[PDB]
């Protein structure tokens, strides 16, 4: 949810400016070893609360890749190119997951947002550090406690 | 602000299918928005344990 | 369903193989302007009659791109590559899309097909020669009348 | 052949989401396997009409 | 040098049709690894004489990859898909190599063919089967013997 | 030359370390509408003075396109993600071109760096900010004053 | 065709770089261009033995 | 650092072709490696001018 990202004040923030009635989002994980992955998220809003309606699918991964085999450790940090694309929010990122031995596996993302209300002021190209970490996970992680810190900018030398 | 509170509350659930494996996943968590920043409670209700790396899943909470 | 191809002797096939307990296929349709698809089917055999249990789900397509604004007039036919990677059927194929105007839009296919049972051999790398047709269908589209004729072949020489 | 028929029947269901719009598809049809053709009667059970081209789908059936 | 492929009447033949004024072809071949190579080749004729100025640049192949490490076969047949985008006849293919182990190596080709003569009459979307391979060599593939055959087609059901 | 690249103090500067011997580095620039290219820069230096040695080939940019039809006004800033792949160091960058219009063209980066001495330590995963402009240019861009900055760091949190 | 010949006579010259490793090599063959068919010698000039898969060079002849 | 000084000079020379268009471009100008700036003057020797967007070739010198 961008939502949970420090905007400065220079750049028009899409996702505040959706609520009350809220935003929803769709994004394309493409692997480098072919493995495909689609989610989209419907947020809305109620009170002090955010409701995400989530779905996720994959599919080509490798039954020996790193994902089937469970060979990951975490997504590295990254930064997020925001800009808009036939009158579409949309954001590019250069992801990859740091896998066992050091080596990393490329993903690329493609997210469109699109407000539920119309007239939302879209934003000019900038862009948005991000880090997730799972912060901790019982063995089968079947239980995992996640957490990211987000910011946008300028990009240099602003 | 105003809509949105510097202290907000996170409800989630998602339902996905990775590799034919079929899985569902409820969220609780909170943030602080204009920080910037969120933690959240996963738990895999349906599915677990997932045959997969949960790493593919987390920018998708 | 790959079931339905004229399979030659000289070449294994696989889905006619995988039953009568059958096989699942996935696949993710990769659009040249961002559109994004992942598609599966589970397909099982009783009596006569095959059933299939399909998921399709597509993000990312552009508002004004021609599967949001309805403008595609069919695909266009296709050669299919099969090959095994690691360890799973695989099938990689160049699509184009046919559009109103003369112009063509492009579309990376990748299918991995897997029996649910064992004892079904791989095939080596082959081809599949492609041709589907929505036959008729009315204003909406709410009733479409479908059409596959399909046939596997070692391409040249022979 | 034996497992399969040079005629053959076939019962389908598809449930999905494109852009946001979700639809149920309903299909019946019948092929001839060993001469590799196939045709089927789809009909929209839910999420008529589709606001994306119906072409996009025709591969999944 | 499609010149050299077996086209049917029913099908405008771009490339017979570009001489003897000549025609040049530029390519893509993006590999699944990383490698991405491009080429272009500059086609005259003087008589009964077809002349080639070839250029084959190519850059991030991975260390440790099939291709630095000489581990391909050869290429298996395909299917070339041949169209036109932008005013440009241009030919889209599902490449691979053979490696050792029974394995293959995914590159797609991109070709955009351009006769040297203005208003050559394009053809409609068709194929064109090739089957490339080396008849022999030396040890260290210094001298090569390169064979090819190509026949053009419209695809099933034709 | 990433060697003009600010680098903090607790990241291994693989570039000013690959000096006075020198380095070479290797791209792959692939732009969402086909148009393809491929650029290598051998640098050497002597005294006070960095030799370049660039070449740069490009292949199917759309006849109408943003690059054929000069409608480019400038390159975003941008964030590099630098890591490494199969003991070499690589650079992957979502780039992306303001147009006329308002619009942006998107391409992907893919840069391998390579010391011309061995030994020379491999940096942990990090990232380059980068900004390039053109200060001034001649009408026909014959003479063209070119400018940029760039700065090495962590990403969040640090 | 009249222009194009049953037999044709074919020249080459290739030149390029992969992975920094330069090359020039040199092509004598002949084909058929109404059969679809062609054979050529190939000779490496500059750069041989080639560090890299020969392979990855054959369509570009 | 000791190898690289503060303020550095920079020559280069660039020869390509794109779309089947020849060119060379010389390049001289002068940076501060460890403040991570640099610029150049740009010249086409060849192939000018451009016939495509010169903003594809910069971030090669």
């Amino acid at each position: 949810n961008r939502v949970f990202a420090e905007y400065p004040d220079h750049i028009q923030d899409y996702f505040k400016q959706s609520f009350p009635k809220g935003y929803s989002w769709e994004r394309s994980l493409t692997f480098e070893d072919g493995g495909i992955c689609i989610a989209r998220n419907d947020i809305t809003m109620e009170g002090d609360t955010f409701y995400n309606k989530v779905r996720f699918h994959g599919v080509n991964f490798p039954a020996n890749g790193p994902v089937m085999q469970k060979k990951t450790l975490k997504w590295e940090p990254s930064t997020e190119k925001m800009y808009v694309r036939d009158g579409v929010l949309t954001g590019d990122i250069t992801m990859a997951l740091l896998l066992e031995g050091n080596a990393h596996y490329r993903c690329d993302f493609r997210t469109t947002y699109k407000a539920k209300e119309k007239g939302v002021k879209l934003p000019g190209y900038h862009f948005v550090d991000h880090c997730i970490e799972i912060l901790s996970h019982d063995k089968d992680y079947n239980k995992v406690k996640l957490y990211e810190h987000a910011v946008a900018h300028s990009g240099l030398p602003d | 602000g105003g809509a949105i509170k510097p202290d907000m509350k996170i409800n989630l659930r998602m339902e996905g299918n990775v590799n034919g494996h079929h899985f569902v996943i409820d969220g609780d968590g909170t943030g602080k928005p204009f920080e910037g920043k969120q933690s959240m409670d996963l738990e895999v209700k349906e599915g677990g344990p997932l045959p997969f790396a949960f790493d593919i899943l987390t920018t998708a909470f």
